């Protein structure tokens, strides 16, 4: 209730006290108060809702006050509705606006704050001390009101305004009458217009002439009136003067109309003109008027052709003056026609060439206010409906600008109501059901739909509405006549000749010009030119030269040299002696001096462009410059800041804002809700401060705001109220802040092509070319920059001396050609001069910064000698380092262009030789850690051997570090990314390096929170300077995958944006604290990989404009020996007698790598990526292997080595034949280096080493190893895993490999392979083996990544605070999303998710980790070290491993790219099962049962047996039969032979196995029975027929049993793969299996109708009785899989076949009963509990009825069925076996259950048709045959049973 | 598609009440308007050559003309109203709502040149057989007083297109195109008979 009281906090308080409210409501406010007094005075203390419901006696306080409250709250809305009903203009105001009005109803002055919502063309009410004297229109003219309108409290805002309504129109009516009283006598219009509203005066002016011409229309006159008109005009022309801007306008209107009369008369005069019947005057708009009326509104008449209308006299002042043309006038005529038929409009044509300007003009000419609606936007049509209540009550007009561009609800909502608007309009219904309410209709309202060239010219309007509208084909305005008429009106004495030229400067311009897409030459283009010409005339422009002067001043600056002389000639041909001289001296003096100061060359075009800009700062309120920051774009802006500060003597107070860095709210404001407060944003604080203290003090200081960004609607439309032209802040919160005329806005970009010209053209615009910056200018700047050096320690004395000394090198340097040659180098991102010069100088001056102490303390010759050598080196580096070393080699050949060291031939190039601080220097010889890594620290990451090139990287890095520059590398993870980086990092702790992780979803805020944790700030002056949390150390922030974050809607590099505002703008304008932030010693360095690659960002070049770059690639074979051999060097430290492997061991791996990488392309298979760190992986594995044994013989050396080698490389690959070739590559490489050991057994076997036994270098026979696990896994598989596949030598291989991984730190791995084909099970098993807690997700589609975040935080505490041992396993089917993945990506990246554990989690960690340190005896209250151990703990127990299958949408890399993951993760492509091990399984299976029945020898016959096991027995047969069965079934990619599961035939065998006893006993029992028949019979001996027949039956099956097994193997096809597999792959064995299982010797029956042979047909018969569609073989077979299928026969029923069948199957049986528990799906359980038959209902798709986690639970669940039985899956037996009766063919099935599911078919097709046809006709005559033979079948079975 | 006459005489039925107007010369012109209407619709049957666009000609506009005509019919029975100009704008205004090309403009202009006058008792199109003095006679009740009497002056092979002021050769042009069209239609069908 208190929020009603919050409403009423304001409102009741208000109207409680304001007794003025209706006494009913007032007394109700008081009845509130009878209790409300507690609601607020008691709640004065207890204010909030929860406190209000706790006030003393809230029991009656609320009750009674809330009773009254709700009475009131609703009464109040109806109270104001009452006011709205009483005064229709209130429907243009909100209810709350009326709350203000009624509280201030008395205060009519306060009421007037909503006056525009309450009226038409009125500016303000002219009143004094509670009484109105007149009103001023929006045009400036003032209507005197004849009666003083008292504003006495009691008159009510309601009637008050009603009074004015009448008062206004009355003084219009009657003063008009007065005025026409004079004018009708020929009185000079000036008189009465001085005293009155010109609009009405025009009416009379029109009347005067309309009537006057009648006598020329009598033919009596012609020239009299013609002359008389131009006599009157001449006087009026003389009158037209600036002296009264407003009256001037009144005159302009008058003259246009007099001209219209003149023209008509001109022809009446100059034509036979069939008197007033000739359209010449008959079609003309005529006015007549009279004072004889009972309603003043009827005093003037408007007519044309046979049409007559009455002017509505709504107060408009002088609002338009549209130049009318014959065409426009016709348009108006047609508009009135539609008024006659009460139809709405259909304007066809664009605004600015008409449309809006014409419908407005029209309405004004009729005299009634029209509400022009902007229809193309997200507007709540209910608001309109409310407006319409008022509109219809008023009789107001309404136009619909682009009406048809609506969504469906708005469109249809208004279609219904507009339908009624037009219905009721036609009907004349006084009360139209607007929103179903009988709304009063003032029969004057009208609907005006307008549309620019419609979408494809379409009648977009629904027919529902169209029936009541009329077409308005606007084709074109008459530009030149419009122009000319205006020029006449302008007082421009050349008018006509100007206009005739104007249209052709344009015509020619548009004709031959280029495709300046940003340019348009329409009607409004022309209008603009004139607007500019107008002041140019006042500035003494020489006639036609003024026109051209304008042309020089507008447009052409936005156009480029693509036209240049094209437009010169297109325009010059029209006027050749064109243009007046520009003499902007003080202006250019300020400008040019500003340039001289800044050091810009003051180039021609610079100054020219700047001068054009100057004209635009004068004339425009804003300008867009398309160009280049730092080159002219900002150099000019800079220059202008200065120039205008000087020129105006008014400091150019600019506020540069990088648009997208800040939000709209950041700039404008926001609000607080707890205590209710508006928050002032930056831009708006600026502007109010402009009024409060910028111009509030500096009355006319120039003030500027700059927006730096590219263009898109979303970030530019928000600036319109100032930016466009208004220059007045008009905020939605009412904060209006007229922005001083000295205020301007600059918008800088490089590309505007993102929206319409309708918006683009509204500004100044410079087509800026970057060649404004000559290189000589750039050089001039660089020389000046030497005096800006450098560090506080540098006085620059020695620098200035060096400047003079090096200034000589700028004299036509060979760089004038080298820069070209550097541009000729191969590179990825763009290369330009300013950054080339930047990095050259910044390094040079920081090289010189060392000359402040290394060489300042030495002489100048030392400064000279080394800076010459060193700067050449740095110049070479500046123009080399960023690209490929080979191109750098080519680059340094440019040394031969330099006349001193003119030699590209230098061996020890200046880049080979390194300079020392003592003036010494030398060729940088190899110092690569010879005696070095020997033992212990072998795997410690920071041991990566540094090499000469990386040292040189460090040499310069050091000075770049000194330079405070963010070098960005370009290369890959795994190629030294982290290695080099760390080597660099570890060289200087002075610089606090921070590894910032650039994930696709990393935000600036992530960066900022890190800074919050690690920084603070200082203020040497009130500047706000960022300082790391500790001083002295330099915070080198670091950026890793810069080109791998995401871009926004328009492809913007928003993280770069902020990167830049941090970098480029050096800081941040505190939008919390409203203050510019600078930085102290925070630095930043970045990196990336080649932008050319998939998923990488094409980097902003303005970004790169100030960047330094270093290319990173892979190491050479020699250098691999130099680095990795050291790692191997270390390893051999422990085995001196075999240490000799030294070099060849390393070199084998070096060269094997070289080729391996070459051998395996990504063209073969994507993820085939290679890195030198794989050699480290060899180092890793090998060293630890060494640590387990006693001596490393060379055989033992290489066996461990080689077996490891393929685990590192081959295991990541797919192609098995290719792997074979690698075996040889491997083999041969080691054959090259260490061939004297047993390479045969080592490479040919896939032999494993002791694991279950201590390693100790020992090989274990895989057989034996298997023998070990044959026992080990029986215990670890504690009757829980539930899968019985056979541990092939590969399976035990998997086992060894996965465990080793499980025994390593940082257990980060990817397993790629088939769905639950042991790759899963495998991991479950080793969990039993090793004993770790395992992370396994269970996701249903209602979860999200915050659930994940819980889990993450959970897990990190589980590892470190809970102190548990685990392993995190990632399930691809549960991958919720990217951000989800991003957490885990950074998790691995820096072994952390920065601030995941911040805030209260951090604090809980501080508390509980300290609690642990107390229990641990640690003194780690040092929060740093404390959380350092926290994360150290986690890393030793988390071990994230990911498992993946490839049947879906995961990026083809089998992961979503992530190069960072690529150089960290261990990978193993598991893939699929081997055909020989599957026969192993099969062997084991058949070994269980008596397949070997003696009747059978070697049974199949009809073909295939090639290369099988010598077939002697039945198990021999059956297995090899099944090998060719499923090897050929299947082959050829229909579903896809390249990848498929084997399960399909595995369980096929299982069934066959079942049948070895099922059918066998069928037979054996039958044998008993024929024996039984023979028993008596043998001695019955009457007949022999029966006896012998029995003997014959034994004879039959004695052969047929075997014949049958041949046929039985083919029967299994139906279950095996047949039911999904289609022709290309189905048909590889479809009937071919019958044709091929063969050779093994027993008959194939060419007949294979297993629908008969496998089952007794009567079950199907009963299903046929139940509606089973017998049609297709496998269709009707589904009734059998219904009655026998284990993998759920998903009842796919779009056809709903099974609804029929199951409902008839159901019959007299009820729905379901036995196991009877809901579990987690009561939705189904409670829908089936009834007793007997059901499936999962009918059409009952899973997503509705069942959750996703049922997969596993369906298969089995200990939460549903107990172990006292042993079962886990619920007892939902056959009749009620809940098969998913779903009509969804795409039902949610993951790429693991797509295998584990029996998808079932239920639909008919074309293949049946033909027979259906036959059948019909066949049986139509021959059914009798069928009747007979089917009856015989019946009888035959009778006899079979009789037998 | 029915005949032009069908359109004319049936239109008169749908416009039954129009001739109730005291303007007996107005119902005279009403007859003319329907003759006009049918003919222009016959031309739209020939889009884009007998008329460049499928413009929605209709009986509401038929009636809008009766209003616009009524606006001038106050004196149009006499020479006070130059109905040649009236013709011009019944076309451009009543029937020109969303007409876009000047060619169609002229097309219609020719038709109205061949259809309207403000005086009764005149010859309009003798090809239709209209030199009639039908005056105080309804478009429906007195159709057959003189207008249903007019016989079938329509060629089996031509509308006449000369009633529409269109050439046989354009009919022939279309005919060749029709062959191209129906043949190319079978081109796809034909792939299997």
């Amino acid at each position: 209730v208190q929020f009603y009281w919050l409403d009423l906090y304001g409102i009741l308080g208000e109207n409680l006290d304001i007794q003025n409210f209706l006494p009913l409501e007032t007394s109700k406010f008081k009845s509130l108060t009878s209790e409300y007094k507690m609601i607020t005075t008691r709640a004065f203390q207890l204010d909030t809702t929860i406190e209000v419901i706790h006030i003393p006696n809230f029991d009656t306080t609320l009750k009674l006050t809330i009773d009254s409250l709700k009475m009131i709250k609703s009464s109040l809305s109806t109270f104001l509705e009452r006011q709205r009903r009483q005064f229709p203009r209130f429907y243009f105001l909100g209810n709350d606006d009326l709350l203000k009005i009624i509280g201030s109803g008395k205060h009519h002055d306060q009421v007037s704050k909503f006056m525009k919502k309450m009226f038409g063309s009125i500016e303000s009410i002219i009143f004094f001390e509670d009484s109105i004297t007149g009103v001023r229109s929006v045009e400036g003219e003032v209507l005197n009101l004849n009666e003083k309108i008292e504003l006495k409290d009691s008159i009510q805002a309601q009637e008050w305004l009603n009074i004015l309504d009448t008062e206004i129109k009355l003084s219009v009516f009657t003063q008009f009458r007065d005025c026409l009283g004079q004018l009708k006598d020929g009185t000079d219009i000036e008189v009465v217009v001085s005293k009155y509203i010109f609009q009405a005066i025009l009416l009379s002016a029109q009347v005067m002439w309309t009537e006057l011409v009648e006598k020329c229309l009598q033919t009596n006159e012609f020239s009299k009136y013609w002359k008389e008109v131009d006599m009157k005009i001449k006087g009026l022309l003389d009158k037209l003067n600036k002296s009264s801007d407003n009256v001037k306008k009144k005159i302009e209107a008058l003259l246009v109309e007099y001209l219209h009369f003149n023209n008509v008369i001109g022809q009446l005069k100059n034509c036979s003109t069939k008197e007033e019947a000739r359209l010449l005057w008959a079609k003309v708009q005529k006015f007549y008027q009279k004072n004889d009326t009972l309603d003043d509104l009827n005093s003037v008449f408007i007519s044309q052709s046979g049409y007559l209308l009455q002017y509505k006299f709504e107060y408009i002042g002088i609002p338009e003056r549209l130049i009318y043309t014959p065409l426009l006038l016709v348009g108006f005529a047609t508009l009135t026609d539609s008024l006659h038929q009460k139809y709405g409009g259909c304007f066809f044509g664009p605004a600015g060439t008409g449309k809006t300007e014409t419908v407005k003009a029209f309405g004004q000419n009729l005299g009634r206010v029209v509400v022009v609606f902007n229809c193309d936007d997200s507007f709540d049509y209910q608001v309109l409906s409310r407006l319409l209540v008022g509109i219809t009550q008023i009789g107001a007009w309404g136009c619909f600008d682009e009406f048809n561009r609506l969504d469906e609800k708005v469109l249809s909502a208004v279609s219904a109501n507009i339908q009624q608007i037009q219905n009721g309009l036609q009907v004349g219904k006084s009360h139209i059901t607007l929103l179903e309410e009988e709304t009063p209709l003032s029969p004057h309202t009208a609907v005006f739909i307008t549309l620019n060239p419609g979408y494809n010219g379409r009648s977009e309007l629904p027919e529902n509405l169209k029936k009541s509208f009329r077409e308005f084909s606007m084709k074109s305005p008459q530009s030149g006549t419009i122009a000319e008429m205006i020029l006449q009106i302008m007082g421009f004495e050349d008018s006509k000749s100007l206009a005739s030229k104007i249209v052709h400067f344009l015509e020619l311009l548009s004709s031959k010009c280029s495709s300046m897409n940003h340019y348009h030459f329409g009607l409004r283009t022309l209008k603009g030119v004139l607007r500019n010409c107008s002041p140019l005339v006042s500035e003494f422009g020489e006639g036609e030269k003024t026109v051209v002067e304008s042309l020089k001043r507008v447009i052409l600056p936005s156009l480029g040299d693509t036209d240049e002389l094209v437009f010169k000639d297109e325009l010059s041909k029209i006027f050749d002696s064109a243009g007046t001289p520009l003499n902007s001296k003080a202006i250019v003096q300020c400008l040019k001096d500003a340039g001289q100061r800044s050091g810009f060359s003051m180039s021609e075009e610079f100054l020219k462009k700047c001068m054009q800009f100057y004209y635009m700062q004068k004339t425009q309120q804003a300008l867009i410059l398309v160009g280049k920051a730092g080159c002219g774009k900002t150099a000019t802006w800079k220059t202008v800041i200065d120039a205008m500060a000087i020129f105006d003597g008014h400091a150019n107070v600019v506020y540069v804002i990088d648009t997208k860095v800040l939000t709209k709210e950041s700039l404008y404001g926001s609000m607080l809700k707890a205590t209710l407060e508006w928050r002032d944003g930056l831009f708006t604080s600026i502007l109010r401060r402009v009024n409060d203290d910028i111009t509030g003090t500096f009355k006319n200081s120039r003030i500027w705001v700059v927006f730096d960004s590219d263009l898109d609607p979303e970030y530019v439309e928000a600036m319109n109220s100032v930016l466009d032209d208004n220059k007045i802040l008009t905020l939605p919160n009412g904060e209006r802040l007229p922005i001083p005329p000295n205020f301007r806005i600059l918008f800088e970009t490089d590309n505007l092509d993102h929206t319409t010209p309708a918006t683009i053209t509204r500004c100044g615009l410079l087509w800026f070319s970057t060649d404004v910056c000559s290189i000589s200018s750039k050089i001039d700047h660089l020389l000046n920059k030497s005096y800006e050096a450098l560090d506080n320690k540098l006085s620059m004395f020695e620098l200035d001396k060096l400047k003079d000394l090096i200034s000589d090198s700028f004299d036509m340097a060979s760089l004038t050609n080298i820069f070209t040659c550097s541009n000729d180098l191969v590179h990825i991102l763009g290369v330009r001069t300013f950054n080339k010069l930047e990095t050259a100088v910044q390094l040079a001056v920081h090289l010189i910064s060392s000359y402040r102490q290394w060489f300042q303390n030495l002489d100048d010759k030392s400064l000279k000698d080394v800076i010459t050598l060193l700067i050449k080196r740095s110049l070479l580096y500046a123009l080399a380092g960023d690209s490929t070393g080979e191109s750098q080699r080519a680059f340094i050949q440019t040394i031969n262009t330099y006349f001193g060291h003119d030699s590209q031939e230098l061996s020890d190039y200046s880049t080979i030789v390194i300079a020392n601080d003592k003036l010494s220097f030398s060729s940088f010889c190899s110092e690569i850690p010879s005696v070095s890594l020997e033992a212990h620290e072998v795997m410690r990451p920071d041991i990566v051997i540094p090499t000469i090139d990386t040292i040189k990287h460090e040499k310069i890095f050091y000075d770049l570090l000194n330079s405070k520059r963010g070098i960005i590398l370009c290369g890959p993870p795994g190629s030294g990314k982290t290695m080099i980086m760390n080597n660099a990092l570890r060289n200087s702790s002075l610089y606090d390096v921070v590894g910032i992780n650039f994930s696709k979803d990393t935000t600036t805020e992530h960066i900022l929170s890190a800074l919050h944790r690690h920084t603070n700030y200082v203020t040497t002056s009130k500047g706000l300077t960022l300082l790391p949390k500790s001083d002295i150390k330099n915070l080198v922030l670091f950026c890793d995958e810069i080109n791998l974050p995401k871009l926004d809607k328009y492809g913007s590099q928003n993280v770069v944006l902020f990167l830049r505002q941090l970098m480029e703008k050096q800081g941040f304008w505190k939008t919390p604290e409203n203050k510019w932030v600078t930085i102290e010693r925070i630095h930043i360095v970045g990196a990336c990989n080649p932008p050319t690659d998939p998923g990488r960002i094409p980097m902003s070049e303005r970004f790169t404009r100030h960047a330094a770059i270093l290319y990173l690639g892979y190491p050479s074979g020699k250098s691999l020996s130099q680095i990795y051999e050291i790692y191997y060097k270390a390893i051999f430290k422990l085995v001196p007698e075999f240490r000799s492997y030294t070099e060849p061991f390393a070199r084998a791996s070096v060269h094997l790598y070289n080729e391996c990488k070459a051998r395996y392309s990504t063209g073969l298979q994507s993820h085939y990526l290679f890195s030198p760190r794989e050699l480290t992986r060899l180092v890793r594995g090998v060293y630890t292997a060494i640590n387990t044994g006693p001596r490393q013989t060379l055989r033992s050396l290489i066996r461990l080595w080689a077996y490891e080698a393929w685990r590192i490389f081959a295991d990541r690959l797919v192609g098995v034949k290719e792997k074979n070739s690698f075996e040889q590559l491997l083999y041969e490489t080691v054959d090259k280096y260490l061939p004297n050991q047993d390479l045969g057994n080592i490479s040919s076997t896939s032999l494993l080493f002791s694991g279950l036994l201590s390693l100790d270098f020992k090989e274990v026979n895989k057989t034996d190893l298997v023998n070990f696990i044959e026992e080990r896994f029986k215990t670890f598989c504690d009757e829980e895993l539930e899968v019985p596949m056979v541990i092939h030598e590969s399976m035990v291989d998997h086992i060894l490999r996965i465990d080793r991984a499980l025994k390593q730190v940082q257990g980060h791995m990817m397993l790629i392979g088939a769905s639950r084909t042991g790759k899963t099970i495998l991991t479950r098993f080793v969990a039993w083996l090793n004993g770790l807690k395992i992370v396994q997700p269970k996701i249903h589609r209602h979860s999200n990544l915050s659930d994940f975040d819980m889990i993450l935080k959970k897990a990190i505490s589980d590892c470190s605070l809970k102190e548990s041992r685990t392993c995190l396993i990632i399930d691809e089917s549960n991958i919720l999303e990217t951000a989800f993945l991003e957490r885990m990506n950074t998790l691995l990246a820096n072994a952390d998710i920065p601030d995941l554990f911040q805030g209260e989690e951090y604090d809980k960690l501080l508390n509980n980790l300290r609690n642990k340190t107390r229990s641990l005896g640690l003194l780690l209250d040092t929060e740093q070290e404390l959380y350092d151990w926290f994360v150290g703990e986690i890393a030793k127990n988390l071990h994230v491993v990911f498992t993946i299958c490839d049947p879906t949408n995961n990026k083809s890399s089998a992961m979503i790219s992530s190069p960072a993951l690529f150089n960290r993760c261990i990978i193993n492509w598991m893939g699929d099962w081997d055909t020989k091990t599957m026969s192993q399984v099969a062997n084991n299976m058949v070994d269980v049962v008596p397949m070997e029945f003696t009747d059978f020898i070697v049974p199949e016959v009809n073909k295939e047996l090639v290369f099988t096991e010598p077939i002697q027995t039945i198990r021999d047969a059956v297995v090899n039969i099944l090998i060719h069965f499923d090897r050929n079934f299947y082959q050829k990619m229909k579903v896809g032979v390249n990848p498929r599961s084997p399960g399909y035939f595995i369980d096929g065998l299982r069934a066959l196995v079942k049948l070895v006893t099922a059918k066998y006993q069928d037979l054996q029992e039958n044998q008993r029975f024929v024996n039984v028949g023979l028993e008596k019979l043998n001695e019955s001996v009457s007949l022999t027929f029966e006896k012998e027949r029995w003997l014959n039956t034994t004879k039959q099956f004695s052969k047929t049993s075997q014949e049958l097994i041949g046929n039985c193997i083919i029967s299994s096809i139906y279950e095996t793969y047949f039911g999904h597999l289609n022709e290309r792959e189905r048909g590889d064995m479809l009937v071919i299996l019958k044709r091929l299982l063969g050779k093994f010797a027993v008959k194939y029956d060419v007949n294979y109708r297993f629908i008969d042979y496998l089952v007794t047909l009567d079950e199907k018969m009963k299903w046929l009785e139940c509606g089973l569609d017998k049609n297709d073989y496998f269709l009707e077979n589904m009734s059998i899989v219904m009655n026998s299928q284990d993998a759920v026969p998903f009842l796919l029923d779009p056809s709903s076949h099974m609804i029929t069948v199951i409902s008839n199957y159901y019959g007299n049986k009820t729905v379901l009963l036995s196991f009877l528990e809901e579990g987690f799906v009561k939705r189904l359980e409670n829908a089936v509990r009834f007793g007997s038959v059901v499936i999962i209902q009918d059409g009952e798709f899973f997503d509705p009825i069942i959750s996703r986690l049922i997969s596993r639970e369906f298969n089995h669940a200990g939460n549903r069925v107990t172990v006292e039985i042993g079962d886990h899956e619920v007892d939902v037996s056959g009749d009620f076996k809940l098969f998913i009766h779903s009509c969804d063919p795409s039902g949610d099935i993951p790429i693991f259950l797509r295998s584990r599911v029996r998808l079932v078919h239920f639909v008919t097709n074309k293949e049946s048709i033909e027979t259906r046809i036959f059948d019909i006709t066949l049986t139509e005559e021959n059914a009798e045959m069928q009747r007979k033979r089917e009856d015989l079948i019946k009888l035959n079975t009778e006899y079979r049973l009789k037998l | 598609i029915p005949g032009i006459l069908d359109t004319v005489k049936d239109l008169w039925g749908s416009q039954f009440f129009t001739g109730k107007i005291s303007g007996v010369w107005s119902v005279y012109c009403t007859f003319l308007l329907s003759w006009f209407h049918a003919l222009i619709t016959a031309r739209t049957r020939l889009v884009p050559h007998g008329f460049s666009k499928k413009y929605y000609f209709n009986d509401c506009d038929f009636q809008f003309a009766s209003v616009y005509l009524e606006n001038v019919l106050a004196t149009n029975s006499t020479n006070n109203i130059p109905w040649a100009q009236v013709r011009d704008h019944i076309a451009t205004i009543v029937y020109g709502g969303k007409i876009d090309e000047e060619k169609d403009l002229e097309v219609v202009a020719k038709l109205c040149a061949h259809v309207f006058c403000g005086s009764d008792n005149l010859q309009i199109v003798p090809g239709v057989r209209i030199p009639q003095p039908l005056l105080q006679q309804s478009e429906e009740e007195e159709r057959a007083r003189l207008t249903a009497i007019l016989s079938n002056t329509i060629e089996p092979a031509d509308s006449l297109s000369s009633w529409l002021q269109l050439p046989r050769e354009s009919i022939l042009d279309y005919e060749r195109l029709q062959a191209k069209e129906v043949a190319s239609s079978t081109e796809q069908l034909l792939q299997e008979m």
